[PDB]
RNA sequence: CGCUGCUGCAGUUGAAACGCCCGUAGUUGGCCCCCCGCCGCCACGAGGAAACGGGAGCGCUCCAGGCAGGCCCGUUGGCCC
RNA sequence: CAUCCGGUCGAUCCUGCCGGAGCGCGACGCUCUCCCCAAGGACGAAGCCAUGCAUGCCCGCUCACCCGGGACGCGGCGGACGGCUCAGGACAACGGUUGCACCCCCCGCGGCGGUCCCUGCUAGCCGGACACCGCUGGCAACCCGGCGCCAAGACGUGCGCGCACGGGCGCGCGCCCCGCGGGCGAGCAGCGUGACGCAGCGACGGCCCGCCCGGGCUUCCGGGGCAUCACCCGGUCGGCGCGGUCGCGGCGCGCCGAGGGCCCGACGCCUGGCGGAGAAUCAGGGUUCGACUCCGGAGAGCGGGCCUGCGAGACGGCCCGCAC
RNA sequence: ACCUCGGGAAAAGGAGUGGCUCUGACGGCCCGGGUCAGAACUGGAACGGACGCGGGGAUCCCGACUGUUUACUAGAAAC
């Protein structure tokens, strides 16, 4: 596709500008405005970042999924350790050793099965 | 588009064959990679030994090699192993032309560093001959392994009826 | 060209399916699983055809997502799941659990059993090889995989599975005089003693077995499953591959279209 | 041989093989040939390499195990075995002797003259047209006459 | 249309025996051995697609059809190619 | 499931063609009371195409003004199947018969499961970051820019059992031969040991391993017309050494020889040439057709070239020339 | 194309060519030749770098041809 090349030329119709200092000046856009971003933290990480399971230490709006009747809104917490969670990978853990016991049952076996005939 | 179907080729009585499909990704062959060796250490330092790696029909990746350095390589009558660097390449059946740009190929006679070796001199009589190869910092070895199919490059040092005819052929250079 | 085939065309399909010509311009692709195309028949195929449960294959997937039906002991969803020979297909619910056998004429049959009879099935080995860091391993007709077996058992010696643990049970293995039951061709669906087996070293080891009509069938090692040694072990077809005739099947036939 | 510019070393055979004594002196790889084929003498005994030869070298024999006459011995290490055989044709009940030329890879073990008896035993395409390789020979006399043979 | 001819054409005169001899490829070869080995050869297998074409059974009201049907060989849908 | 009959003569018997008599399967004309089955832009234009349509589903991961609707994106799986046509191609495709001890493979099914380190591990669970989105925009249209927050069975990293182990390497049977097996007709696997390497999964323990299904090639036998086509080929044909490939191979490249094919028709040329299963007609033998229903092949205006993926040299993907 | 089968023919129509650094061939009995191949690498896109050294094709008419000819205006189709 016909991209335009980084240098800028006297030709021209957008140019975007990030500010790196706009100086002790006060412009009405820029020095007034404060952005409240509108998402917040989700990961369990973020969560202990700016309010320091954590999953009850979250703010609330009442928003539904879709836009009298509101659903206090709760972003899901993800990356948090649940009881049955950690109980989950604590039993495919134990698993893990029960195929290498298994494993390590049936080879004594085998070897022994050759030498018991010879 | 380099391909090995013989449909672009002729029969066994020299007929042309005419061609009944397209080119088919399954009959397609890569370029071939010239492993280099970094021979020049003092400018070719600022590129380390690099192997690269292509995936392949069936998703499995062959290791290809690009530059090399140093391989495993075995004097099998005396069970002495070492990782030695290759410091030259000399005598290929295919051609000599290859020879003069070190290009690494399976089969190519080497030169490797015998400081990796040093403790075998010592080791009481092993052989004859490899050991005044030991004694003098160069060894000859056949690289036996395909660089740019596995992206290594190992050997055996020479020894036997073969270490005499490769000498043979490189004594007046 | 390019790479699977996902559709099969009824004509295509193999003969002993026996699908209408004009039922449909599509077949069920069977799916891969224990048996191949050649040697299984779909699940919707047992249970639209000859158990006439589920009406449509519609049906025939809402059962099977209830998991209605078990094979092997296992409830699966799949409507062409391939069945095959000594597959177990038992569905609970309607309280009836059948072996899959071979008909005389070939076609699949649905042949019933007890419930020490559900409980295991029979095998055969196709060969013993080594992998893994070389535990030797057994590959079943059914594709089932089995690491160290006893040394004894040997290619093309039937086996049994458990089928509730999963494991060998006991090998009837392939000799002279054993009772084994024809999986393909011209003989398909019949069974005999083994009369000798021909060596033929270099391809296809030929072998000659023979009914109790005194007719012998010579068939190669590949279609024999050796079904208990001189018993018959497992239950078999009530026809018991005595290989009717034509003419004599052309008289039952007309008893049958006697009865109106 | 300083013009060979290969050494030409059986693989199996270890170089290191033909200095000390005989503790593992096997200085020839030998393997049998089956579909009940007996090794020639000239194998185990040979001095000679040759990767393609079915004895002493890294080709096997499955496959199709035909046997023809020899054309011609004049290619290196090969001959074009020539087969005869009959097609039937139906309207004419009368039927057509037809012959095929097929290449095939000689042993060096092996020594064929024009006419020879060879069972050419099937191999890995070894080549552009050489998919077979001899298994066995029986001399033939000078001249006995061309004479069709579909053996 | 035995006017393409293997069955199964015609070549004295209707169209058609090379002017003649040698001649290789090709094709064709008298009689003879019983009892074996290869080749064809004949028989019967096995192996691998159905549809199609046959062909068992079945009254789609008949029929071209289709695998049906009916308290039923484990109802069938055989089998041959 | 065996047939003739008119026409050379003044007459006659022949040979000989000419024309009829039957069935098709397309057109064309004329005409048509109902019902059933059923072909339908193949026929030297594989000419060109306006419009609409033929490929989605999922809910893994919801801070989108109903609800726990399940927008949108991200992920995942399919789009490589299927449909369509017959241009290409005449030791080819294709059909039966082999082989892969020369191989590649998703799903499924049944197994198997261990992953060195030094550091750097957070393992009660680790980083960042991209859309969607909010704003600020540029577009004739196409199409996208910038800024800021936020998630995954996505990504990046890594906990890990020195018989820890992906690849490749060196070595490790013979004694004239063939007669147990892990496994063969076949010295083939597997591994033991040393040197290398540290690849994969390991953030909701899968890598691997079979079988299948598909593919790639491979053996054998069949696979047009023309002699106003008789000689033909020169990577052509062999051997070696490599590269390349999923692999085998002149497949490519060096190197070395001189082969290889052919009146049992090579090579050339032409084909209004897809091939089989089949079809038309039919005493027996035969002849002609096979676009078209099933199977295999080939192509999406023409040449090429690629990316993605397990598999496409894919065109309802991309890139280039070339016409349009 | 044509042909008296000798010619036409260097037909027409193209591609390469330098310097350096190598690698093969080829004898005699470690000793000689310097020609023929095959590479790399390099140079303002250069190399028979001066010099030496056919333009080519299609026809038509005469005389077959190589020869000879009017010293000193005809070299010809003339002899």
């Amino acid at each position: 596709k016909s991209i335009r090349g980084c240098i800028v030329g006297p030709d021209l119709h957008a140019l975007s500008v990030v500010l790196v200092d706009a100086g002790d000046k006060t412009l009405p856009g820029l020095t007034d405005v404060v952005v409240p971003k509108r998402l917040v933290p989700k990961r369990a990480s973020k969560i202990r970042r700016l309010f320091g399971p954590k999953d009850q230490m979250l703010v609330c709006e009442l928003i539904k999924e879709l836009g009298g009747e509101k659903k206090l809104k709760y972003p899901k917490v993800q990356r948090v350790v649940t009881d049955e969670k950690y109980a989950r990978k604590q039993r495919v853990i134990a698993e893990k050793k029960e195929i290498m016991r298994k494993s390590l049952q049936q080879l004594e076996e085998y070897k022994a099965l050759l030498s018991r005939m010879g | 588009g380099i391909t090995h179907d013989k449909m672009y080729k002729r029969s066994k009585t020299g007929a042309v064959q005419g061609k009944w499909h397209k080119k088919r990704k399954y009959n397609l062959g890569r370029q071939p990679a010239n492993t280099k060796l970094i021979v020049k250490v003092t400018s070719k330092k600022n590129e380390g030994q690099k192997i690269s790696t292509i995936r392949c029909r069936g998703g499995n990746i062959k290791r290809r090699a690009l530059r090399l350095s140093h391989g495993s390589f075995a004097w099998g009558s005396a069970d002495i192993s070492h990782k030695a660097r290759i410091l030259q390449v000399v005598y290929n059946s295919t051609s000599n032309e290859l020879v003069r740009t070190n290009t690494l190929v399976k089969g190519c006679v080497v030169q490797i560093d015998s400081a990796p070796f040093k403790s075998a001199l010592s080791n009481d009589t092993l052989d004859k001959e490899i050991l005044d190869q030991i004694r003098g910092d160069h060894i000859l070895a056949r690289i036996s392994s395909r660089p740019g199919q596995v992206g290594t490059a190992d050997g055996y040092i020479l020894e036997g009826p073969e270490l005499l005819f490769y000498q043979k052929k490189l004594a007046p250079k | 060209a390019r790479g699977v085939r996902k559709h099969l065309k009824r004509l295509n399909a193999p003969k002993h399916w026996l699908l209408d010509k004009m039922g449909g311009i599509w077949a069920p692709r069977p799916t891969n699983g224990p048996h191949g195309l050649r040697e299984c028949i779909p699940l919707i195929l047992i249970l639209r055809n000859r158990l006439h449960y589920a009406n449509t294959y519609a049906e025939t997937s809402m059962i099977l997502q209830d998991k209605n039906v078990l094979i092997d002991g296992k409830p699966r969803t799949d409507p062409t799941f391939p069945v095959g020979f000594m597959d177990v297909f038992e569905i609970p619910k309607v309280h009836k659990t059948f072996r899959v056998l071979y008909d005389v004429k070939g076609r699949f049959t649905l042949v019933p059993i007890q419930s020490n009879e559900a409980g295991f099935k029979l095998c055969r080995v196709q060969k013993i090889f080594l992998g893994d860091k070389g535990m030797p391993y057994l590959s079943t007709h059914d594709a089932r995989t089995i690491r160290f077996p006893h040394p004894d058992i040997k290619t093309n010696d039937t086996i049994k599975i458990n089928l509730k643990t999963g494991k060998i049970d006991e090998w009837y293995k392939f000799d002279i005089g054993k009772i084994v039951m024809v999986t393909g061709g011209r003989n398909c669906g019949r069974i005999g003693t083994i009369q000798a087996i021909d060596k033929h070293m270099g391809s296809y080891t030929m072998i000659r077995m023979k009914d109790t009509e005194g007719t012998e069938f010579l068939t190669r090692l590949c279609n024999v499953f050796v079904i208990g040694n001189d018993s018959p072990a497992v239950a078999i077809p009530t026809t018991k591959g005595i290989r009717p005739d034509i003419i004599k099947n052309r008289e039952l036939r007309l008893r049958s279209i006697a009865k109106r | 041989n300083q013009h060979e510019r290969a050494y030409h070393k059986q693989s199996q055979i270890f170089q290191g093989r033909f200095l000390r004594k005989d503790n593992a002196r096997c200085l020839r790889f030998y393997k049998s040939i089956g579909m009940g084929y007996h090794t020639p003498i000239t194998a185990i005994n040979g001095t000679y390499i040759d990767k393609k030869c079915p004895f002493t070298g890294n080709v096997s024999i499955r496959g199709r195990i035909l046997r023809g006459v020899v054309h011609s011995a004049k290619m290196q290490r090969s001959i074009i075995v020539r087969r005869d055989y009959l097609h039937f044709v139906q309207k004419y009940k009368r039927y057509e002797r037809r012959h095929k030329h097929v290449a095939a890879h000689l042993s060096p073990c092996f020594r064929v003259k024009e006419g020879d008896i060879v069972t050419i035993g099937e191999c890995r395409p070894l080549s552009k047209t050489i998919r077979f390789n001899v298994i066995k020979v029986e001399p033939v006399s000078e001249a006995a006459k061309k004479r069709f043979s579909p053996f």
